[PDB]
Parts: C-alpha cells; structure tokens; sequence
RNA sequence: CAGAACACCUAAUUUCGAAUCCAGCAUGAGAAGC
C-alpha cells in the first residue's frame, strides 16, 4: 500500500474502506428531421457507433 | 396556504397489472386484436386513475376507524364536505386540497403492455370453453404521480402512505380478484413554498 | 459534472490557502488556481502555468490549460494522480500534441433525454473501435433510443394490421333475405331479449352494421351466427333458461331469421323497432 | 367490514409442475427454443393463476354435495349472485369477497424451470413420432400466494381450505392428467383489522 | 357425484431405466453418465405412467377388434369417441382418468445405480463400446394413484388389463434388453367428491 | 391520371440520398388523391351522419322532495322544460326517469338524502308530477318558481 | 409534380368514393410515393455500401381452391397460414425458408412439418397433398401483400 | 498461503425436438352543487 501510494494511486483498504463514472452514449448526428408514422418520433440514420473508452459515440459518415 | 406538499410516488409492479381501456374508438380500434386492451395515453404511456384509489381506500379504512367518514361509493351519493377526504379528495361545494396525477409510466407500449390469452374451463369437461385476450401492464414496470396537497395539515402524509399500504393489499385497476395489480409504493415527500416559480 | 462554454460546474451550482466553506472552495496560487471539493469530485481549474506553483494537497479532476513542458511538470508533482485531464483553452493540434503525451503517463484526458443503444459485430478498422450500422432514431418522451429495421418491420406490421382491419369492402355504402311480419319479428324480438340471446350490445350492434349497408348487417349476422366446425359454437350469448339442446339451435336460429328479416325494412321502420329495446341507438 | 381475512397460502412442489405462457410475444419468443413455455414474469418468477383453480375446486365440490352454486365453467355462462362461489369468488353484480393472488414463486426461473423433453411413442413399433420440448417447475418449489377476504364469514376459512385440498387432489395448472402439478399447501390465517394501515 | 382412486404400486423385478428429460439435469450429467435416470429435485426416480397406459389400452383394444384410433402415429389426433378418448383424453373434452406419475418412495442414492455397458464385437469376442447408464435397482417401489372423474362401470377392470399389459411388456426404456419389468399391486376405492368440505 | 397529395411535406427526415417520411395513405379515385387518417375519419364520421338523418297536496309533496334532494334544480329545470315544450315531452321525461333498469334495479331518480320507502317516494314524485303535468301551466310556473329561482 | 409508384388493384368502394388503406414512403426525389420495397432495397444497399468501406406461378382462382380444399383437410390450419402470413410479411427469403422448412422431408425420419390430412387417402397422395401445399404456399409468395391478405383472410381471419 | 486416501483397457455415439383448437360475451351511459 505504500509502495503504491508511492505511484500516487489510491488505496482502499478493507478495514479502513466517490465519483460517478457514467459510460455515457452520446449522439453527434442531426436530429431536427423527423417524422411521425405510428406515433413514434423517428428518423432513419445510416452511420457508424463507435465505442470509445468512457464512452459510446454515434457518428455520421462525416466523421468515418 | 404558503405552503404545499409534494407527494412524488414511483410505483412498481409486483403482478400482472390491468386497468381498463377508457376511450371508445381506442378500445374500439383495439377491441379487433385484443378483447381487454390496457389504459394508455396517444404518447402510448399507461394510464392509470390513482385519485379513486386512494379516496376508496380512505373511506374503507376510515369507516373502520369509526370515524363520521362519508361514503361517495354509492350510486349518485353526495359528499358531505365534512370529513377528512371530504377535506383532501373534494366536496361538491369544496374542490380537494390534494391534486392527484395520474399513474403515469416511464415507459412506453412495446417495453410494458403484453396481450394475453385468457381462458374459461368447463367444471366437469375439463376444458377451455371460453378464449379471449387481454392486454396487461407487467411485473417490474415502475410508474410516476405527483399528488399535491394545498394548505396541508398535519396528517395528509400519515393518511397518503396508509391509502398506499391499503393499495398494495387490495390491487389498483381491474381484475383485482384475480391477482392482478399488486404492486408497491415508493413515496418522496417535500415541502414546498408555492412562490417557487418567481 | 462540468459544462463547457468558460467553465460551469453542476452539482450548489459555483461556475469558474485559506478555505471558505460555501462545496469546500480553496483558491491555491498559480505564480489563481481553485480547487474545489464537492461529494462527487475534487475538481481543479487551473488557470494558466507561469514555475514553482502551489499544487493542492487529491485533485481527482484537474481541468488545465496550454499551447508544454510546464504542462507536465505540473501533471506530475500533484498526490493521487487524477483520473481525467480536461485539455481547453487552446488551439487543437497543440492540445492534441499535449494530450499524446498524458496518454504516455497513463492519465486520461478529454478534448471539448439520455440516449440508449436497443442494438447488437464489431471492426477494428484504424485507430477506433467500431461497428457499422444503418437504424433508426426514436425520441420517446424522457428517452432517445436507436433501433434497426427489424424493429421498423414489427411497427409497419402493426400499422397494416391495424389499417387493414379497418375498412370494410361496401360499408356506409348502395335482395333474397328472409320475409316475416312486422309483429312476429316484435314477438320474437321480445321474447330473444327478455333472455339473452338478443342483448343491448347485439342490438347496437345491428345498429351500427345495419347503418353501414345491409350486407355489412348480413355479413355481421353471418359471423354471429357462424356454427365453428371445431367448437361447434356460436357467438350469441346462450339464453338463459332451462332450454336443453335443440331449442338452443332452434333459437339461434330464430334470432338469425328475426334479424335477417328485418334487414330489408326501412332505416327509420329497423330504428322504431329497435328503440324499444335499446334506447340509445 | 372491521376485519378482513388474511390467508397466506404457502405450496409446495411434488410432481413436475406446467402453467402455459399466456402473452404472445413472449411465447413466441420461448417458441424458437421451447415448445411450451412456463407461465413466467417479467422479473423472471414463475406465475400460476390462483383464483380461478379455487373456484373450480369450490364449484365441483358444492355441486356434489348439494348447494345451489351456478356453474361459471360454461361457455359465457352468467353467474346469478346467491351461490357461496358468488359470495367469495364474485359474482355480475358484485366482486369477489376474496382477491386471491397469483401464486408467485420464491425463486427465480433459472433455479426452479427445466426444459423438458416428451415424446409420443408409436404403438406398434415402439419408436418415437413426435418429439416436443416443454418447460416446467421442478419439485420442492415453493410459491406464495395471500387470500385477502373482504367481509369474512365464518365458512370463508373453511372452503378455501377444501378447495385447496381438491388442488392438492386434482393439480394446480398445466398437464393435470399426466401427473403434473401436485402440490401441497400450507396456510397461516389471521383476522387482520380493515384500519390497521392508518396511523 | 363420485370419483374413484386407485392407488397403484410398482415393484420393480428387472433394473428399471427411464431416461432423464431435464436438459439441465441430462447434460451436467454426461460427464459421468451416458443414460441418466429420471429424477426429482427432491431426488426421487420419476415414471412417466399416463402414456404406458394408454399405449396398453390401444394395443389391446384395437387387436380385441373395438372403435379406438391410434394416438401414437406421426401427429395423431384423438378422435373424442372411443374408450381410450374418454379414458386419457382428446382434443375436445379432457381425460376423465388423471393418472399422477410414479415417484419412487425412496431418493435416488438407494435405488439408483451407476452401471456400466458394452458392445461386443462379434468376431473378436472384444469390448468393442462401453457406455455408462443410471439403473433403477430391483425391488424399488413406486407410487402412484390414478383418480377417475366421471366413473364409468368398466374403468378399473380397464386400468387393470392395461396394467397386465405393462407388467408382462414393460415400462420405461430399453425395454427389449429385459430392462423394466415390474410388479403392480392395486387398491381401489370410490370416493365421493365433496369430501374435503366439511 | 394526375396525383395530388394531402398531406403536410414539412416534418419529413432526410436518409440515404433520399428525403423521406414514412406516412399512412388512403388512396382515393375520383384525380387520385392520397389522404391521411383525418380525412377518413372525417368521411367515416358524415357518412355516419348522413345515415343519421333518418294543488295543496302537489305544494306539500314537491316542498318535501326538495328537501331530500329526489326532486332537485336540474330536476326542476328539465321537468319545467318538458312542460314548457308541451306535454307529450313531459310523459316521455317523467316515464324515463321513472324507468327502473331491468338489469341493474337503478331509478334515475335522486336518491333520498328502505327499499319499500325509497319505491314509494319515488312513486310519490311520479304522482306529484304526473298531477302536475294536467294542470294550467301558470300553476306549475308559480309552484316552480318557489324552488328554483331560475325556472 | 408527383408519381405513384403503386398498382391500384385492391380498391374498395367507401359509399361513393373509391379507397384504398395503405402505408408508404413520400420520397422528395418527381416527388415520388413509393412501397415498403423501395425501403428494403434501399436499406440493403446502404448496408452494403456502409460494410463496404469498412416461383412457380398458378392461377388466382386455383389458389382459392386448393388452398380451400387444403382447409378442410386440415393440412393448412390456421396456425399454418397466420405464420405464413408473418414469414411472407417478413420477406419473400423468409417465407420460401419457412416453406422449405415446413415441407422438408427429414432424412432420418421421414416426416413433413405439416399436420397431417384428416381422412383416408393412401400415402402416395398424401405426399402429393403435401407437394400440393409446397406449390400452392410458394405461389402465394410471387404475389403481392395485398393479395395474399385478402386471400388468407377468408380462411384465418386474423391473418 | 490450502484440502488430502493382483492388476490393467474402455466409458462414446445417433435421430428427432414438432402439430392443432379457440380468442367470445354481458351490464351500466347518470347525478348534484355553484
Ligand atoms: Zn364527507
Ligand atoms: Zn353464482
Ligand atoms: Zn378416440
């Protein structure tokens, strides 16, 4: 436990044991054109997910 | 007066929950492919009448207490504005101090409503006589109401959880009898100052 | 969590040695830097780097600055290394070039309704991870979710079962039924209502199919009256009453011939016929 | 009025045990893997409906001893209001006094539901025609149900108690006739007061 | 009304093998045995008695010459007219005779045996396979009942023929290699129905 | 031959090269016209229309069913109003508000504020205002204007 | 201006007016109405441009009498022909599959996944029933949906 | 840094895992206060 707080990383003991981590999806695509079929505000999209550590991205062709 | 209660209740299914379809051409258009089609909202969101609930499950447990509790249960009866949930549910001459929202779901159709086949066994042939299908909401499916309760006293939260304890015993919706919707309250109570929004 | 603009933080909602207690803020001077302390985070703006600085005691988020050295010396010499840079402030290809060097010291950095993946395959063309995928993008009322034509195929299914089964061939639209008297068809019609065979929603039903032509009205009591080859059921609602078998048929029967019959009077004589019955329509 | 029966109904499983899947989609989703599903929630619990087992029970049984109980099993068969079944289970009129529950299980799908093989052997060359895969509960499962009567009287106790012992006679759900579903109840009765919610 | 037990006994006289039908209970086993036994949770060796039965009353009956279809053909629907039909069951009315399955009063460590097979190659005399397989032990008793609904006069001389028939041919699996020959011992009786209201 | 369309070309997505919007038609033949679900639920809706188009004693009873509510202002209104429009309306009225359902038992009476008291107070605002409806119609606005002060 | 891509068969008669229920794509292109077709075609091709970077015929009326007498053999159920009707709205790949896979003898055993004819008729001709729906279900599939639902819904309303 | 108790050789393999019925009825459409 010293030698590792010696690399500066933190330690938790059990007997002596607070950030939120959201792996976060996000969408970089146009989103003002839609429609309405059965009640459902859809669009079809053609792109590409890319998952990037921390974080799920979905990218146009632009980006590709 | 100054001051309102916040009643923010998540409600989770621990049975098969059904509440009627209310709309004529929506049941009407869903009285073809399902005979029982659930209560939903045209955002395709179930609803369900909770005001009801909690006033019926006040007056049965209220004329049990002995209280002089009125009963508006009867056909055509009258609110005689003198009694508690004649205070928080409403009188004819009186509106309710308590606004009860709707049970409104955080999901939609397609996550939630499932058809059915519901059945009717002859005693001695031991035999389907009967078939007809039925939507229902499903078990794990969690909704939202906000009730909120101008010039509040002392005991509309005692009265609210209990009406709730009551709700989870009895059911809320239809086809309470054969088991379906039970279900449990969670209850997220605050004070509120009604000039907020200044 | 921090917005970029300058730099708002949401937690108490501050936007950005002696400490002041607001959300422990603590301004360190940067030769100024703030070092802020909240139950999710201790974040740190740095401001911009001069070389003998004043490091906070850990800084689990350190949001610095440059356009490169002093950068890193500062990256370095803090306790409890933090777990994302935020590199702002600056021109891109520089802090690209900054930020190849904090993935070398293993430190992670980030250059400046919730939406949810229904998907499911994966490529590891070039630098990023990926999958390729064509689909669709809901926006329900408190979520936005993506979902692929199969999904799209299940909602059009829906939408043409629910549009075909609703429009009828020649209904609301312009022969060799039955014939029988006005007042056998108010005997029978009495005597198939006081048990129910003929009941309110059977009337009104009549009403409605017998208002949108008269074959719809057949067609109707066709399918009312359709014997099932399996079941050998029918779908009146049985009579209430001792009757054993054959007078059931023979009833059902008299119900099928009583309205067939009056199928072809006319639209007002059905509706003073039917008034009596059901009051509402 | 004042008080209102609570009856918790603890079963147990002894013989393999099937209740058919009743929503579409997720039969038809089990359809590609299982030929007959079991009766399973959402939040992956076995359901078994309660009510309509005990009626049935009650309605056989009245009618062989001799009340005046209407039979509800036939086809769109209206029941009048003056039967003890009417009384307990409902009636057109007016609801059931008793709401019984489904009978959830104290497990969870993956712990008590196996997938099944039977067959349909050929008589005469003792091979097999058909082959077809359903789930079902295995034995010593446990499910818990509560009977909630309204307005107790005092036969109320007594009849679900019969009615239970006809579900331990003749099954619960499912494939009654080859053997499955025979179960055994346990039942804690108490009289609970009507107010006791209220503070 | 009335309804009729019989309370049926199996002793069995040649080891008994019927085939586990559990794929979670078969497939965790294979790694000991090639042939698992049908077995209990409660760990006690399950038969399935209904369909020996009635693949009994149909042999006989049709080679006695009288109108019962066959329900063991590819896909072979009841006819609802005959004895076997109102017996076990068609696709209109339900079978009046429930037949419960045969649980072995013992659990599985008593009466269940672990036994190894062969295959012999014809020339050489040699061990040419080997195979392991479960075996229900010899003198083993098994329970059943069988509960007629709506009993009819010929129903128990019926079940009994059939359990003539099972007795000399067999129940269960590999039934030509002598595995599955059993012993019946029956006791009857006829109950009214409306026993358990008191 | 020539197609017109009907519905709104602005809330439509763009994807593939192609501006598209899925949509639900009605197809019409007169031009062939495309209609959504408005038009035909309108068209459903007039079609359906169009189908369509084809003295003491009294003083003491009202003063007492005032006050337990059976008689009551609507009550008053509405039986004043079928007085009013003749006396053909006020038979039909007081026979439809007298009828009790076969199925459920239910009078569409007010209920007081027994069962055999209950038949016969309703049965007493049936002869009170079956009196009522053969008097001079100053009478019945004079005996009416006491307890409701509208009508 | 505008163009239909749609045959107009299928066209009830709504009191006066003529009318068809149906559901579509408006493409600004000609400003062109096209079918549930185009979409799949078109999805296709773009997910092969995107991965890229990285029937015998019979007549109508023959149908409705083999498909009839089928019915009352039993050997098209209404089980049969509401899956048809989702394997054949599916596609046309997954309506031929699902024939394939309903009349595909098995090898080991045997047998046909259809359900067998109700009557006496020698196994010659059974098999020839059989070879009967296998040609009667795959013609069904070169028509259109529209077709095939007002086909099939006079045998499995619901279908 | 945790379990530990006269002789061999074997202990595998192959089919099927589907088919069918039903999905209906019935009641209620009012009050009252302002
Ligand atoms: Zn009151
Ligand atoms: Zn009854
Ligand atoms: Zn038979």
């Amino acid at each position: 436990a010293k030698r590792i707080i010696s690399k500066k990383i933190r330690v938790e003991l059990p007997e002596n044991y607070e950030i939120l981590i959201e792996k976060k999806v996000v969408l970089n695509i146009n989103t003002d054109n839609m429609c309405n079929f059965a009640s459902y505000r859809l669009m079809p999209f053609s792109g590409f997910i890319v998952e990037k550590d921390d974080r799920i991205e979905i990218n146009d062709k632009n980006w590709f | 007066a100054k001051t309102m209660k916040k009643i923010y209740v998540t409600m989770k299914t621990l049975s098969p929950l059904y509440t009627g379809e209310v709309r004529r051409e929506d049941k009407e258009a869903a009285q073809k492919r399902v005979n029982f089609p659930v209560r939903k909202t045209a955002t395709n969101k179930v609803l369900i009448p909770f005001k009801g609930a909690l006033r019926s499950a006040l007056e049965i447990m209220l004329k049990a207490k002995g209280e002089n509790v009125c009963d508006t249960g009867e056909s055509r009866a009258r609110p005689c504005g003198r009694c508690v949930t004649c205070s928080l549910f409403g009188s004819m001459g009186r509106a309710g101090r308590a606004s009860v929202d709707f049970l409104i779901s955080n999901d939609t159709k397609e996550q939630i409503v499932r058809e059915s086949t519901h059945l009717r066994i002859e005693r001695q042939t031991k035999s389907a006589s009967d078939t007809f299908k039925g939507e229902e909401v499903i078990e794990g499916a969690t909704f939202t109401a906000t009730i909120t309760i101008s010039n509040p006293q002392e005991k509309d939260l005692s009265l609210i959880q209990s009406a709730l304890k009551f709700i989870e015993e009895n059911g809320i919706g239809g086809w309470l009898n054969k088991g379906y919707g039970r279900v449990s309250f969670e209850v997220k109570s605050e004070d509120v100052a009604t000039d907020r929004f200044l | 969590m921090i917005k970029f603009i300058a730099f708002l933080l949401e937690t108490a909602k501050i936007l950005i040695r002696n400490t002041i207690e607001l959300t422990k803020i603590t301004f360190y001077n940067n030769s100024v830097s703030v070092f802020i302390e909240t139950h999710n985070g201790n974040y740190l703006f740095s401001g911009d780097i001069g070389y003998p600085p004043d490091m906070p005691d850990n800084v689990d988020y350190l949001i610095l600055e440059s356009t490169q050295d002093e950068l890193i010396d500062y990256i370095e010499r803090l306790k409890y290394t933090p777990y994302k840079v935020f590199l702002v402030h600056g021109e891109k290809e520089q802090r690209e070039i900054l930020a190849k060097r904090i993935i070398s010291k293993k430190i992670r950095v980030e250059l400046p309704k919730v939406v949810l993946n229904i998907n499911t395959n994966m490529c590891n063309f070039a630098s990023y991870r990926l999958m390729p995928f064509s689909g669709f993008i809901v926006e329900k009322d408190d979520r936005i979710e993506i979902n692929d034509k199969n999904w799209f195929d299940m909602i059009w299914n829906e939408e043409y079962n629910k549009m075909r089964s609703q429009i009828v061939a020649e209904d609301f639209s312009t022969m060799a039924l039955p014939d029988m008297s006005h007042d056998k068809i108010i005997e029978n019609i009495e005597y198939l209502f006081n048990i129910k065979i003929l009941s309110k929603n059977r009337i009104k039903e009549f009403w409605e199919e017998f208002c949108k032509g008269q074959k719809a009205a057949i067609k109707y009591i066709t399918q009312v009256h359709r014997k099932n080859p399996n079941t050998g059921r029918r779908n009146w609602n049985p009579p209430e009453g001792d009757f054993t078998d054959n007078e059931i048929e023979k009833l059902y029967e008299t119900a099928y011939n009583t309205l067939l019959s009056l199928i072809k009077y006319d639209k007002n004589k059905v509706y003073n016929i039917l008034i009596n019955f059901n009051p509402k329509l």
